[PDB]
């Protein structure tokens, strides 16, 4: 309707607009120029003389005499639906599959509620993955911020695709085995490559996974503030779908150190002094503002589970965005590049992975009882072994006691056989067999960690069973 | 003299409060701020133009408002009445008693900036202290007029070592002849930033030796106003120096720990935007720590002395 | 003595070397702080010119 | 009161307009939804408003109000058996009104307003009232809450309502000044509460596990902490010291940590059960809870709120625990704070005022005489986090400089199963001096030598390992396997402990002084016979040896008789068989 | 324009052992090569302007020597063409802007050549733009924003320093031409920090 | 003002073992000692007002304590110089500026005792000037620039402070005097990282 002409400043991202006090804090504009290009722009001062507008993309064709400023929401909005399942999205809502766009149930902001902490309950039920390092040793229950920390060249978009592709509830293990659960995968993609985009877009189109999922995906060449919307459309399509429809939600999020620099930039753009090392002091809030929208909630069905992907910039641990996430969220799960330069892959290395609530979701009633134990002796025999081998080198293998050597064959069994599954879909009971056949080398006795009647129900099975086809 | 206020307030922020029309405010002077509810604050000038005098507050600056607010002159030098009366009592770091005693009478107004010592008048230190510590009074002995500090730790006994100096300190005038004569001793402590449980143990360690009788105490607790961390040893070295140079009276300082000094003066500092130096303590730290340490020793012709043992601990 | 040598020379000297290049960081960026203020309020201060 | 109108938005920084009257570090009302916000700084006619919540929605031109009073708190009955946030909105009836979201702008009230108490009156007309004086009682649950005039107020009583069933609203007393009095006042978060005279403490804070009071005690009133890396038991002893503390009222603050765990406490609170009454535990505590993403001045003000609610129960005449848990997310939320006001920082990050903070809030502490002449106490136990488990971190060395306890954990005791795992190396206590004649009146004559001789008998076997490095640990003498074994037996079955069994959770001092005595007889006994000559492997096998290890489950009013039998038993086996 | 994309299926070949063995680089990829002064950037790319399997290659000399650029006009003429058979400078482009030579021409200088680059793709070729130095376009873009009186980012650069160097990267690539060939530019940038 | 300046060949004889033998410093050269705290570098500099062979010795007390210069004006009357036979203070100047005195008196003490040395020089003799601490008079700069809130470099300190130390130790040297006679100045100054 309403059109403002009173441009009396242009430069860089930035523009100013005169007479503009009708306009909200943080709405959603139009600006259209005399060649019929209509750029979006969101303003982030509002004062009683001028407006700041920051624009999305160039500003190359803007003058000061043509261009045209129009309201188009105060607050911004998702238009959401059942519809969303298998549709593809560039970041803002926009449609990029070719499909027309959907009709939406309902709009929705973006911007977060906090969830009352009266309200929460604990989980309880865990995930089945279909890696034998996660979900024997590092379970992840329903409920939980996991996440998976990984270097420059490790495979993390790979391991992404496989956990999306792979990951299921296993409601028969659930009691007397419960009844039918809906599922679901949100994938949110921030600062892809082209490369990237059409590895996801093969992955998710090859056996079906699409039918399930919806995916968020922002280009590296694409406007910052995109990227910056991106997580909380995401999170707000997961938290509807969960608390309206009782789905099994699994968010994620593929870079989080592509939002901390597109941060780092709109700070910047918006003259605001820097905290640690350059990045933005409240970091912290912004980053706890996308991780406490996961988890379940009393009286409720449906849950948010959230297994975001950061990429430590120099293998560092102390830097502020993996230091910044291990406060907030619960546990890690770690790659190694030895283990990626050695040949296996999924190349997680169990010895600095953990999870802080595998002790709510393991036992019985919810999957085999022999599961902590089992968990225990095989990271104490691995950290025995690995030890071991370094000292091999020195001193010699016939240097060596008996057990040395039986340690020193189950750790590169071990290497070889649990981690090393390529692309294979392990259930829990596969995973816990393959663990209970790669302990029957080690002899009885050295297996304090186990109650002695698991030993003598699961003990004394040969590997070859795996063997067959690793 | 009839006072004088002003009520132009024109800006609030922080710790500064800016007063306009302020021509007849002098540079350096002390502040007395009033608010609606009949609260007094102190505050010290810190730039004066023509426009307006920029003024730092004491403490916190909740329930000021630009309407009701005024200030107020107190004096253009900030000064301490002192008195040989005040051996025995207990002060809180700002001239105020403690125990209870009503408040003594100034024999003197004196500034607790104090002066420099002309470099002429000064006099060699040549007098040994007995401490009645085995290994300072052999390798490393303390000469009457030195100042001579202590580097201890986070978890080492320095305040116990501190006690057992000042309970042990003697003149020992027999050696190299000297005067052979009985003569008066004083010792004035001075604690910055001390918890309840040391300020009790300090007290009673006083009490129960008997050295409270010839001592006066400037005990600053850590839950007080930073302020008045900072003006705490120069009251004390002002006692000193007015006890040493006209009563003729050999006093011993002690300062509990430099180190909340440092804090506070880093913590003032801060709040008045200037360049930081090698660990965000200010540039200027060395004069400010040098016009502490230059105020004992003896002077040519006169009878006292001044003798300092700060403690610090190295983080 | 290879055990002893090691844990009485070697890591110390490294420690401190830390701490040391550590310090020097945390200087430097805070410099840097103080330069953004002051041009920050440079730029405060051009708009205020002729309101 | 002042009323202005928004001139300029940008973020959560506002400047009103028309202000003028305002007061400094007010709270004010911003915007027709009603969000709140300090006031930072006053310039001329406008005041720079600083809002809590999101500033997204608002528009320029809508009315902003001054409540006219800084941050503060309501003292009164109702706060027992509660939970609140960071500036004490209760939780509670905010989910029963809005859902499981809370909405921004939201009108709650600390105190319930519609429930009636039973109003017991103790004063009579023309009776003169200083600050902190007693003007009723009210029972609630298991107390007398004593309702008090605010310490500011004093003159003399005009008219007292008779008994009978009021709410918190209602004027009880009024006074002939025309001031009137409720059951309930407001006192604000960032100051002291004034008192007679603090005393000295010289009476121990029975925390019921038997390391830490036994070999590094904490007094009544005064200062502790406990920092560890990562996970290594800090959550399960500080809720251990809240079931089985002899601490009449239980204040738990969680300053911004994760949303699970804050579920955890949330949901194993409401089941457990107070050993002192036998009701719900629940019944005497406070709980403040915030997670990560509450905003940032409520996680900062956490802290003050829950110490001053410790200074009113304290006030009142009780004796009181506050539980701080992660005052390291509490420094980080300083530091934000400090980081949007674009203050020059000190050391990594931090403000150059965090030691100052720190020791405002640890400094609250002591045991004192109130102002109505009667005793209290408040007890401040606070974890610290490093995040590399470094203690040169400034947090952690601002707070070594203030508190007199410093409980330090380790992860390789949790390895070896062994809990509480305490370093005993690392750790000290500064109360053992003070706290020796009441343990000398009160439970034996002889236990500070005794405990001072266990303390020796650890300490040598910590200069033997510098042999079982090296040589194994079955080549030594007999006087250093016996030292050794004995060592090894102290640490299993006296620096051990579990809470999971009700004879060993909760552990009396006359039980830890006769186990110590068996210990230290077994051990004098041991050596005596050494001295006659004997092999040492007799000496791991007697039958004896495990009464040391059985006398941890004998029940407390069972425990003397057995106590006897075996002193009498440890005499026979030693002397003739050796 | 460009019509689709699509997946990078075959080896850019550049005559080096280690980077064509153990670091192989696609045909329409990207890569990076930093390293401290006196190390071999120049070298490198030299040997991959000579060797490599492309069919016409573009070298933009940002804020570099001019020895190098006269080194390369006078050696080329006097080499052959891998797989033409002719003379090496019948395949090359040049754009030189040395480091006397003005300050806001660099930017420049990077757009045309990753311009002419797109243009000879379309043609159907398979074109290798080699950028001799991508740390001096970053400093020329602070030098400019010193007289802007900006609000600089970390180290001084200008904040939007990092969409600009997304949107030079994402220009390579293998596509399907307008004309319905197909062509590819694959890129390789150092970086002197 | 000088006519011409020499290249300086004879020693400076200071008195100690490792300074004349290992370290030498001629009769126009400039020296400099750094040391923490408790080096020696103030016995040292008194050992060499106490016994070199310099005719007049200016002795220049910048920012340091008092109880040194006391030391110096009580003991050196007793003493006797090493080659007229007289009093040691008949041949000594005093420039005494302690640490608590103003701070921009620090600045102009070390000109006032270089512009006394100098004019000593004019007239044939030999002298040496001590500089007890050049740190405080950068202090005293970086003091001065911080009131003038000028841009820092290094450590608060001003740019321009390089040009005011070589500008200080550029007036030592053997020269020919206008008059027609030798004359030189030696400068020995002392550091306090
Ligand atoms: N592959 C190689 N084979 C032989 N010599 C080489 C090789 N690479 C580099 N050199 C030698 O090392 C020198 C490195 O100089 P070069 O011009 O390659 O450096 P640069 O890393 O590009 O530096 P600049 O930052 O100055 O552009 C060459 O001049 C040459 O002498
Ligand atoms: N040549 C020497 N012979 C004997 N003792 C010496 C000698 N040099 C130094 N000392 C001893 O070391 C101390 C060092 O004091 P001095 O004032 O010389 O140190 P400094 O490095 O100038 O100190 P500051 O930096 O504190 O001014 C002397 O007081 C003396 O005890
Ligand atoms: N006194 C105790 N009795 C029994 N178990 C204990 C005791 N102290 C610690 N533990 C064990 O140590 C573990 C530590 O858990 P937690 O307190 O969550 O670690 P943190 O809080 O340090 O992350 C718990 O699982 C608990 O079983
Ligand atoms: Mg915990
Ligand atoms: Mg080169
Ligand atoms: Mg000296």
């Amino acid at each position: 309707k309403k059109e403002y002409t009173g441009i009396t400043y242009i430069s860089g991202p930035l523009l100013f607009v005169e007479n503009a006090k009708d306009l909200a804090y943080g709405a959603i504009v139009d600006i259209k120029d005399g060649t019929g290009r209509v750029r979006g722009g969101q303003v982030i001062e509002v004062s009683e003389e001028y407006a700041v507008i920051q624009v999305f993309e160039e500003t190359t064709g803007l003058d000061l005499a043509t261009t045209s400023v129009s309201l188009v929401e105060d607050v911004a909005r998702l238009g959401v639906s059942k519809e969303m399942l298998g549709r593809r999205f560039n970041g803002i809502g926009k449609p990029i599959d070719g499909l027309p766009p959907i009709t939406p149930e309902k709009r929705l902001p973006i911007t977060g509620l906090p969830l009352n902490p009266v309200a929460r309950r604990k989980p309880e039920q865990f995930i089945q993955t279909g890696i034998s390092t996660i979900d024997v040793m590092n379970t992840l229950v329903r409920g939980q911020k996991l996440p998976i920390f990984s270097g420059s060249g490790l495979p993390a978009n790979e391991i992404a695709a496989q956990i999306a592709r792979q990951a299921t509830v296993r409601p028969d293990l659930s009691g007397e085995g419960e009844k039918e659960e809906p599922f679901a995968v949100v994938f949110a993609a921030m600062g892809i490559t082209q490369r990237e985009l059409s590895y996801f877009i093969q992955e998710f189109e090859r056996t079906g996974a699409l039918s399930r999922s919806v995916l968020f995906l922002n280009k590296a060449d694409d406007p910052t503030i995109e990227r910056i919307l991106t997580p909380r459309m995401a999170l707000t399509v997961a938290e509807y779908l969960a608390f309206e429809h009782d789905y099994h939600v699994l968010v994620i999020l593929t870079d989080m150190t592509n939002y901390c620099e597109a941060l780092r930039e709109i700070g910047a753009a918006r003259e605001e002094i820097p905290g640690r090392r350059g990045y933005p002091g409240y970091m912290y809030t912004d980053l706890a503002t996308i991780y406490e929208r996961a988890g379940v909630v009393e009286g409720k069905k449906g849950s948010v589970t959230q297994i975001p992907i950061l990429s430590m910039p120099d293998d560092d641990r102390t830097h502020p965005i993996p230091d910044l996430t291990g406060y907030i969220t619960e546990g890690q799960i770690q790659l190694s590049r030895e283990l990626h330069r050695k040949g296996i892959y999924p190349p997680i290395d169990p010895l600095p992975s953990l999870s802080r609530l595998m002790n709510n979701g393991v036992g019985k009633g919810k999957t085999r009882e022999d599961h902590k134990q089992v968990s225990d002796q095989l990271y104490s025999a691995y950290a025995n072994g690995v030890d071991i081998r370094k000292l091999v080198a020195i001193i010699g293998e016939d240097a060596l006691t008996e057990n040395d050597r039986r340690y020193l064959q189950f750790a590169d069994a071990f290497e070889r056989f649990f981690i090393n599954q390529g692309q294979q879909n392990r259930s829990i009971e596969e995973s816990l067999q393959i663990a209970w056949a790669l302990l029957s080398m080690l002899p009885q006795g050295e297996l304090k960690r186990i109650s002695k009647d698991h030993i003598g129900k699961y003990y004394g099975q040969k590997l070859e069973e795996i063997w067959g086809a690793p | 003299l009839l006072k004088k206020e002003y009520t132009g307030i024109t800006y609030i922020s922080g710790p500064l409060l800016f007063v306009e029309n302020a021509k007849d405010l002098a540079y350096g002077a002390i502040v007395d701020i009033k608010d609606g509810t009949g609260r007094v604050r102190g505050g010290q000038v810190i730039e004066v133009s023509e426009e307006y005098a920029v003024i730092q507050v004491f403490e916190e600056t909740t329930g000021l408002d630009l309407a009701t607010t005024s200030v107020s002159l107190v004096e253009d030098v900030a000064r301490l009445g002192v008195s040989k009366e005040m051996l025995g009592r207990r002060f809180n770091g700002i001239g105020k008693p403690i125990d209870g005693l009503p408040p003594i009478t100034p024999e003197k107004r004196l500034p607790i900036t104090g002066l420099p010592l002309n470099p002429v008048a000064r006099r060699k230190p040549e007098q040994f202290i007995q401490t009645g510590i085995s290994t300072i009074d052999v390798m490393n002995t303390l000469v009457r007029g030195q100042k001579l500090p202590i580097f201890s730790g986070s978890g080492l006994p320095a305040n116990e070592i501190a006690a057992q100096i000042a309970r042990q300190a003697t003149v020992r005038p027999d050696l190299s002849g000297e005067g052979e004569k009985e003569e008066p001793f004083a010792v004035v402590f001075a604690a910055m930033g001390i918890t309840q449980r040391e300020l009790s143990y300090f007290i009673q360690e006083f009490e129960r030796t008997g050295a409270l009788s010839r001592s006066v105490l400037f005990l600053n607790k850590a839950d007080d106003p930073t302020i008045e961390r900072i003006l705490t040893p120069r009251m004390a070295l002002t006692v000193a120096e007015y006890l040493a140079f006209e009563h003729d009276y050999h006093v011993l300082v002690i300062l509990t720990d430099m180190t909340n000094y440092c804090e506070a003066l880093r913590e003032i500092g801060a709040a008045r935007e200037e360049i930081p130096g090698r660990r965000g303590y200010p540039g200027y730290m060395y004069t400010d720590l040098a016009t502490i340490y230059e105020r004992a020793g003896v002077v040519e012709g006169k009878k006292g002395s001044v003798t300092q043992i700060p403690i610090l601990s190295m983080p | 003595r290879r055990v002893n040598a090691l844990e009485q020379v070697v890591i110390p000297g490294i420690r401190a070397q830390i701490r040391f290049i550590q310090q020097v960081l945390e200087q430097r960026e805070r410099e840097d702080t103080f330069r953004l203020k002051r041009i920050k309020g440079k730029i405060e201060a051009r708009e205020a010119e002729e309101e | 009161m002042i009323q202005g109108v928004i001139q300029k938005i940008a973020g959560p920084a506002v400047i009103a307009k028309g202000m003028l009257g305002a007061r400094m570090y007010d709270i004010c009302k911003v915007g027709e939804e009603g969000l709140v916000g300090e006031i930072i700084r006053l310039d001329g006619d406008t005041a720079f408003v600083q809002v809590y919540e999101d500033t997204s929605g608002l528009k320029v031109g809508e009315p902003v109000v001054s409540t006219g009073l800084p941050l503060a708190v309501e003292l009164g009955p109702g706060m027992l058996n509660g939970i609140y946030d960071g500036i004490q909105r209760p939780l509670e009836r905010i989910r029963e009104k809005t859902g499981i979201y809370i909405t921004r702008g939201v009108v709650v009230h600390a105190l319930d307003r519609e429930k009636k108490w039973a109003w017991t009156p103790m004063v009579k007309p023309g009776d003169e009232v200083r600050g902190g004086m007693v003007l009723g009682t009210v029972p609630e649950f298991g107390f007398t809450h004593k309702i008090l005039v605010p310490p500011d107020v004093r003159g003399r009583v005009k008219e007292v309502k008779p008994a009978g069933e009021y709410t918190v609203e209602e004027p009880v007393v009024v006074l002939e000044d025309g001031t009137e009095l409720k059951m309930y006042h407001t006192w604000p978060v960032r100051r002291a509460r004034p008192v007679q005279r603090k005393l000295d403490p010289n009476t121990p804070f029975l925390t019921g596990m038997r390391i830490l009071d036994v070999l590094f005690p904490v007094a009544m009133g005064g200062t502790a902490a406990i920092p560890g890396p990562f996970g290594s038991g800090k959550t399960v002893t500080q809720q251990s010291l809240a079931k089985w503390s002899n601490a009449d009222v239980v204040v738990y603050v969680g300053c911004g940590e994760r949303g699970n765990e804050m579920t955890d406490v949330l949901v194993e609170f409401p089941e457990l059960t107070d050993p002192k009454t036998g009701g719900p535990l629940m019944h005497r505590t406070v709980l403040i809870a915030n997670t990560s993403n509450m905003p940032v001045a409520a996680r900062e003000a956490s802290i003050y709120v829950g110490v001053t609610i410790a200074e009113y129960f304290r006030d009142q005449g009780f004796s009181v625990a506050l539980m701080a848990d992660s005052t390291s997310r509490w420094a980080e939320a300083l530091r934000e704070i400090s980081s949007r006001l674009e203050e020059m920082p000190a050391e990594e990050g931090y403000p150059p005022y965090l030691a100052a903070r720190l020791a405002a809030f640890y400094e609250r502490a002591g045991k004192v005489i109130t102002l109505g002449g009667e005793e209290g106490a408040v007890t401040i136990v606070g974890a610290v986090s490093p995040p590399g488990g470094d203690m040169s971190e400034p947090v952690t060395q601002s707070t070594l400089r203030i508190v007199g306890a410093f409980w330090r954990l380790d992860a390789s005791l949790a390895f070896r199963r062994h809990f509480p795992a305490i370093n005993w190396n690392g750790s000290y206590s500064l109360f053992t001096s003070a706290l020796d004649p009441w343990y000398r009146e009160n439970v034996a004559e002889d236990y500070p030598e005794l405990r001072d001789a266990i303390s020796e008998l650890l300490q040598r076997e910590a200069g033997l390992q510098e042999i079982v490095q090296l040589v194994g640990p079955d080549a030594l003498q007999d006087a250093e396997r016996l030292v050794i074994e004995v060592g090894r037996i102290i640490r299993e079955d006296f620096l051990q402990q579990n809470a999971y069994h009700e004879v060993d959770a909760y552990c009396s001092m006359k039980k830890a002084y006769g186990i110590m005595k068996m210990i230290l007889a077994f051990y004098k006994e041991a050596e005596a016979a050494i001295k006659r000559g004997v092999s040492i492997d007799e000496i791991l096998q007697l039958p004896v040896l495990e009464r040391i290890g059985r006398a941890r489950y004998v029940s407390e009013e069972e425990f003397p008789a057995y106590f006897e039998e075996a002193m009498k038993e440890i005499q026979g086996a030693f002397k003739a068989l050796a």
